[PDB]
């Protein structure tokens, strides 16, 4: 885990 | 149900040498935030986990709340996000537990506060004590 990857969505 | 779900992906953490797979933490999120119903007792997991985990679990309990609030703000808009306001609550005591981990963890709980910082992820009169109390211990 990095604390800038990115966000899930559709 | 959705809750004990959630507390077993989270507690989970305890079979992994960290650092923890994006996949882990995605799954604990997804936990979290199909558990957004019971976003209080959500909070209340992470927070009790931050509290009773090992050192080497600190920075993973951290991660889980930025990967929480930060999927959440995104899913749901920043406006309209319940996890970082109810995160906002006992936070200086959840960070007073996360820093009661290895001194080579510290400067990863400092990164993740400057980047919630830029990124807006907490108002500034919740981010700069934070920040403050980071700077407060490599003196003592």
């Amino acid at each position: 885990y990095s604390p800038t990857s990115p966000s899930y969505s559709p | 149900e959705a809750v004990k779900t959630f507390n077993s992906e989270l507690y989970s953490l305890n079979d992994y040498k960290p650092p923890i797979s994006k996949a882990k933490m995605t799954q604990i999120t997804k936990a979290a935030i199909k558990a957004i119903k019971f976003y209080k007792h959500v909070v209340q997991s992470v927070e009790k986990f931050i509290q009773k985990c090992k050192p080497e679990y600190k920075v993973p309990g951290l991660y889980v709340i930025d990967s929480i609030v930060r999927q959440s703000r995104h899913q749901f808009g920043q406006e309209k996000d319940v996890f970082a306001p109810r995160f906002s609550n006992n936070i200086i005591s959840t960070f007073q537990n996360l820093y009661r981990c290895p001194g080579d963890d510290k400067s990863k709980i400092v990164r993740v506060l400057n980047l919630w910082q830029k990124n807006n992820v907490f108002k500034s009169e919740i981010i700069q004590p934070l920040l403050d109390m980071a700077a407060a211990l490599e003196h003592h």
